[PDB]
């Protein structure tokens, strides 16, 4: 036995806990956030700043708190735009989705009906895949084929819509089987943004930035129970609107913003 | 050429704003309009600020120059009946009239527009039939219920209850227009009416 | 192809119907697009008045809100906030924006009084010097027609009258008028038409073309006054627009202070829907 | 093994250990010159290596810690999974809008599954009775009005809840008063939530069932009696932190934070100076943990195989009866904890009728005797050198910000609700289509015009039966 | 509650000029009135505010053609 440090730990470690094989071979201290694959998820303000949302709000038509000076206000017309553009593609079937998203519903569908090592089997030999090369997802096959038409499943996809929504509302239900933490999709993060950050927002009550449209789509279609195809964004603007009247703005960049 | 159906359908809207921010759309927006001299094919409008181009195969991925058109806010509006008014701009009002076709309606409703906004001396009749254009549109709640009079209401009502086949949609669409409001289009209006009053006298 | 925009046309087309004038049928188009003419010098009277139209009508919406809030006010909040108490300090103040509010009520609707007048004045005076121009243009059409008999080359009609709308809409004489633009109209004539020299032709038709002239010339100096009222129109209009929107601000910033007194958010949207317009429109 | 603490000082081997003693809670004794700070920060990183957020407790002083842990979480890539409520700020300076955010909110009263009533007897600790029954019966009565009323839960809330002619006019005139114009009635709430407030009210010594006039006289020296405590611990809550507590949708509650593995440092101002509110604010998020994880944890899970730590620093100072002991409901989240003190006598010192049972409890014991220091097992002491983990800096700790989303209200999803029953019906029975004809004096009118011209653009037709009409009319 | 007479009066005076805030007072007076007892004194006060709004309408609204150059009288 030998003296250890960070990386020494990590890379005997490595093997015992496959959820931490992506992040293990690179250095990403030195790296700077918001740049790159590993990018930590933006503010409200940093997002509304990226897809050009804001504007000075006018006196008399979106009435200010007279505590409240030297802010901004959002432009719903964009808004609602950016929001509805957030959701996903639509749900029509299991076999058309993507190849990323097939190997997670595949481990929801093995955690929902209480069959964990075919789960934890899939999610180790897809990190040991992904961290030799390109991962391929046929391992998610025989996992797929077998639970696409239980009780429990049938019921989770037939009550939402939307891609994301089904693979959260999957998540919900696979989680109360015991843990299923969001650590293990560190594969998921440089191959995808959305569905990354769909995963790590449900189990919250509030959301990221990135990650608006859909889980106020969740909540919005977990309240009536029913499933629907219009977006369901419209509390979800109002909410940035509390996110976006707290950063005080300093008056440089207050008079370059136009209304 | 062709003639204006409200179509509700759900994932048209989603498409339609991707493609809008994109250079494809908007060079080939460019191209149309240099085509088209800046003509609605809808109903004939003619201006350079807020036009579209459309679809007519409702295919808004593939985009050719043949089936791309373009036309005015109100016929482009016509085209995403299930969000119109809560998309920011742009607003609506479903009615119950069988006497004119939804193109003659929207070329109609230009004419009132530029005859209340612009006045000449015809603002008390083009106000007194935009009057009994609202009363249809109280007519048309009492039949289809309480509340979804606005048109982005029952788009979401229709295209959540599950109707996708042209025969129900059609029968169901069958002696309705949708008429767009004044008050909501304000600022297009306006704008229309200054540009060309600061063309013609400078 | 430099058309015209169809807000413009529609708008054009029917003030020249008002002047009941109806004589081109493109040359409408090609005629009120173009800087130097005469149709657009004829409608560029009437369309200022109408873009303060468009001004005093965001005024009037503006001044409507303001009575309006200034009513569901004065209906349920004066005597419940007694004196000497917590509505004082404020209610008087609110008084005073009573006075300043009806103050601009009575200045604002003589403005439109003065609108009234400007534009009454100016269509009857535009209305006679379009029908002197369609008589007169009948007359010298006969004049032409007898002139143009005689002529060496044989010619219709109706050719020259184009010709000499298409004279009048190529170069104008309502600004620069002198003694050469004239003979330069009288050559784009006989350039239209196929040759004529007329030694004795082009000294008739400055005596026969003095008629029309003399109607351009008076038709020039009633643009000159109508422009430098039509300017102060507007000025007050923009100024009358900006203090009705710091008398809504103003009263809105006092009514917000009110503990036993609010705005239902129902009422005040129903209220506030045709307040959406842009503020900017005035150059 | 699968947790690593530490290498043999004599013969130089590494000592690893085992889940089920892990599970087991552990404690390390050393005083302030001894490194505790970085050797807890160091099996923070063990915790880490395997995918489970350590939920780290400090309340040392050290502002120099979060970039500590940020390094060392932003070196395993999950940055995403972290949460940081920052107590040692400063007292009601945050007003309206902020420069920029400085900490997470945290908000334990808005998803309340009822166990928020233990909550606040473990926030507080026979007139301790009477006043535990009465605050048993106000959360009984607050939860009922947050599921359904206008009314959101927080500190400031139950601030204005702990006077008497409010909670007069809850019993007695039978309405529902807040710092709102607002007028709900309890006419239509049930009997069962509204009878404990009133036997709380019979039992006080003197009261009148007319009028308040004269039993504020009578009983306000008994109401401060059992209620000082309370009223003080929340108003420090309420009005020093504003801008952590006064929200409504919390970004950490502690339910979210042990089941789905994410990593929680909330940082304490300080504890041996002025402890009279800060060993409350320590004791509200021990609290909070131990309420949402032995009685708010709700076909059957299994065992977790990852360990989690909540990593308390300094359990001598906030306490609260029974932490270290688990329930039935919570050995599937792999929990753990390692609490921390000064000095064993000190210790002693520290808390009341509890450091023996924390003592008794917690099977790992360290000892850091000034090499860092050895191990107190049950069967061999060992001399050991602990973990060192140095995380070098980051150059900008920004702390990820999130929105505050809500379901869509109930004035409206019922609406909308009945607009699509309405619809169904109409959809389904085919007689669907408008056929009933009415007419005005104008359309009429104004669509002969548009017939009987002929003009091929639509526009000049438009504006020649606008001429048509106003001709006729 | 009733407003007094001069409170009624100084809502006269603020909606002298524009129509439509001279019919919101006799709309919003409707309202607030059929929100109350509705007795015939009211009933007398609602006939004499809508005499004033039809006196504004009387006065206020006369076109005659003043674009087609006839004069106002
Ligand atoms: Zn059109």
């Amino acid at each position: 036995r030998k003296t250890y440090d960070m990386k020494s730990l990590r890379a005997q470690e490595q093997f015992n806990w496959p959820a931490i094989m992506p992040i293990v071979k690179e250095d990403l201290v030195s790296q700077d956030v918001n740049k790159g694959p590993w990018a930590m998820a933006l503010t409200p303000m940093e997002f509304a700043r990226k897809y050009n949302l804001l504007r000075k709000d006018d006196a008399l038509l979106d009435n200010p708190v007279p505590g409240e000076e030297m802010t901004a206000g959002i432009r719903r017309g964009d808004a609602k735009r950016v929001f509805t553009m957030q959701l996903g593609p639509y749900w029509d079937g299991f076999e058309r989705c993507s190849p990323q998203a097939y190997a997670l519903s595949a481990v929801f569908m093995a955690r929902m009906n209480r069959d964990r090592d075919a789960a934890n089997n899939i999610l180790k030999v897809l990190d040991k895949t992904f961290v030799d090369g390109k991962p391929d997802f046929s391992v998610a096959r025989p996992v797929m084929k077998k639970y696409q038409n239980s009780e429990l499943v049938q019921e989770v996809v037939a009550k939402h819509a939307y891609v994301l929504t089904v693979i959260a509302s999957l998540l919900e239900a696979a989680r109360e089987d015991g843990v299923v933490p969001s650590s293990e999709f560190l594969w998921l993060k440089p191959v995808d943004r959305r569905l990354w950050y769909m995963l790590n927002c449900v189990g919250r009550q509030t959301p990221y930035s990135e990650v608006a449209g859909p889980f106020a789509h969740w909540k919005a279609e977990k309240e009536m129970g029913r499933r629907s195809l219009v977006p369901m964004i419209d509390e979800a603007i109002r909410a940035l609107e509390i996110a976006v009247k707290e950063v005080r703005l300093t008056p440089r960049q207050m008079e370059e913003l136009e209304p | 050429r062709c003639e204006l159906k409200l179509i509700a359908s759900p994932g048209s809207w989603r498409l339609y704003s991707a493609r809008k921010i994109d250079e494809r759309f908007k060079s080939y927006e460019q191209k149309i309009f240099q085509r088209d001299r800046y003509t609605c094919q809808f109903c004939g409008f003619q201006a350079r600020l807020y036009q579209d181009i459309v679809n007519l195969d409702g295919d808004y991925t593939n985009n050719r120059l043949s089936n791309l058109v373009t036309a005015c806010c109100f016929c482009a509006q016509c085209f995403f009946v299930e969000s119109v008014g809560v998309g920011g701009y742009g607003g609506g009002t479903l009615i119950y009239l069988p006497e004119l076709t939804q193109a003659e309606l929207n070329s109609l409703c230009h004419v009132l527009f530029c005859a209340i906004t612009n006045d000449t001396g015809y603002k008390s009749s083009a106000q007194n039939i935009y009057r009994s254009f609202k009363f249809r549109s109280q007519i048309v709640e009492e039949k289809f219920g309480e509340g979804t009079s606005d048109p982005a209401i029952f788009g979401q009502l229709m295209i959540d209850s599950g109707v996708n086949s042209e025969e129900i949609r059609e029968k169901l669409f069958k002696n309705i227009r949708l008429l767009p409001s004044r008050a909501k289009f304000r600022k297009q209006i306006e704008k229309w009416a200054a540009s060309a009053l600061e063309e013609i006298a400078d | 192809s430099q058309w015209l925009s169809t807000y413009g046309t529609i708008t054009a087309e029917r003030i020249l119907g008002r002047y009941n004038i109806s004589l081109p049928q493109d040359e409408i188009l090609e005629a009120i697009n173009i800087p130097s003419s005469f149709y657009r010098h004829l409608l560029q009277i009437p369309l200022k008045n109408v873009l303060n139209g468009i001004v005093i009508q965001q005024a009037s919406d503006y001044h409507v809100y303001a009575q309006k809030l200034l009513i569901d006010y004065l209906l349920s909040g004066e005597s419940s906030k007694e004196p000497d108490s917590q509505g004082a300090g404020t209610r008087e103040s609110l008084e005073d924006e009573r006075q300043r509010l009806v103050q601009l009520g009575d200045e604002f609707h003589k403005l439109e009084l003065e609108q009234d007048n400007l534009i009454a004045s100016s269509q009857a005076s535009l209305m006679k010097i379009s029908i002197d121009w369609n008589t007169k243009l009948e007359t010298t059409l006969s004049k032409l027609n007898s002139l143009y008999k005689n002529t060496n080359s044989k010619i219709k009609k109706n050719a020259i009258r184009k010709a000499l709308i298409k004279a009048f809409i190529h170069c104008d004489l309502v600004k620069d008028q002198s003694q050469k633009n004239k003979y330069q109209l009288i050559d784009k004539l006989n350039q239209t038409l196929a040759v004529s020299v007329g030694a004795e032709l082009k000294e008739s038709i400055l005596t026969n073309l003095s008629e029309l002239f003399q109607i351009l010339e008076a038709l020039n100096t009633k643009l000159d006054e109508f422009t430098d009222r039509t300017n102060h129109l507007s000025q007050q209009a923009k100024s009358f627009r900006t203090q009705f929107y710091e008398v809504i601000l103003r009263i809105i910033e006092l009514i917000k202070l009110l503990p036993e007194y609010k705005i239902d958010p129902a009422q005040d949207a129903i209220n506030r829907e045709p307040l959406y317009f842009d503020r900017t429109i005035g150059e | 093994g699968i947790t690593f603490f530490g290498n043999d000082r004599k013969t130089g081997e590494e000592l690893w250990f085992a889940n089920d003693d892990m599970r087991t809670h552990a404690l390390i004794f050393g005083s302030t010159g001894s490194g505790k700070t970085e050797t807890l920060v160091s099996l923070s990183y063990n915790a880490l290596v395997q995918g489970s957020g350590f939920i780290y407790v400090d309340g040392k002083g050290d502002n120099s810690l979060y970039a500590k842990v940020f390094s060392m979480v932003r070196s395993m890539g999950r940055e995403d999974d972290l949460l940081l409520i920052n107590f040692m700020t400063g007292a009601r300076d945050i007003v309206g809008p902020q420069e920029k955010r400085l900490s997470n909110t945290l908000n334990p009263f808005c998803q309340g599954s009822s166990s928020m009533l233990t909550q606040l007897v473990v926030s507080l600790m026979m007139w301790k009775g009477r006043a535990i029954a009465f605050v048993e019966a106000l959360m009984r009565l607050l939860v009922y009005m947050r599921d359904e009323g206008a009314i959101l839960l927080d500190a400031n809330t139950i601030r204005n809840y702990f006077d008497l002619q409010r909670l007069e006019s809850i019993v007695i005139d039978k309405v529902f008063p807040r710092d709102d114009q607002e007028s709900v009635n309890i006419e239509t709430i049930p009997k069962l939530v509204t009878d404990p407030l009133r036997n709380y009210l019979n039992t006080l010594p003197g009261y009148n069932k007319e009028k308040k006039g004269k039993q504020v006289s009578q009983v306000l020296e008994q109401h401060g009696f059992i209620t000082m405590q309370l009223v003080r611990s929340f108003s420090s809550l309420a009005d020093t932190y504003g801008h952590i507590i006064r929200t409504n949708l919390a970004e950490v509650d502690f339910k979210d934070v042990v089941l789905n593995r994410r990593i929680l440092v909330v940082l304490l101002p300080a504890l041996e100076k002025s402890p009279d509110e800060l060993s409350n604010l320590g004791k509200i998020i021990v609290s909070s943990l131990k309420a949402m994880m032995a009685a708010g944890l709700g076909r059957k899970p299994t065992n977790a195989p990852t360990p989690y730590m909540c990593i308390l620093d300094e359990y001598g100072y906030y306490a609260v009866q029974g932490f270290a002991v688990v329930p039935a409901q919570a050995r599937s989240l792999g929990f753990s904890a390692i609490f921390a003190g000064q000095d064993l006598p000190a210790f002693q010192k520290a808390s009341k009728e509890e450091a023996a049972s924390i003592g008794a409890n917690t099977n790992i014991k360290i000892c850091m005797k000034l090499g860092e220091a050895h191990i107190f097992f049950k069967s061999k002491i060992v001399r050991a050198r602990m973990f060192y983990a140095n995380p070098k800096p980051v150059k900008q700790l920004k702390i990820n910000q999130f929105l505050k989303v809500e379901p869509p209200p109930d004035d409206y999803l019922m609406k909308l609700q009945k607009q699509l029953a309405s619809f169904q019906s109409i959809l389904e029975s085919g007689d669907l289509s408008i056929n009933k004809a009415v007419e005005n004096e104008e359309i009429t009118l104004i669509s002969k015009a548009l017939k009987e011209s002929t003009i091929v653009e639509p526009i000049e037709r438009g504006v020649a039966a606008l001429i048509a009409f106003h001709g006729q009319n | 509650t009733l407003p007094t007479r001069d409170a009624l009066l100084k809502a006269m005076q603020v909606g002298e000029t524009s129509i439509e805030a001279a019919e919101y007072m006799a709309t919003r007076f409707e309202q607030i009135l059929t929100k109350a007892k509705l007795l015939p004194e009211c009933n007398d006060m609602l006939e004499k505010i809508k005499e004033y709004a039809q006196f504004v309408k009387f006065k206020l609204l006369s076109s005659a053609q003043v674009w087609s150059g006839q004069e106002r009288p």
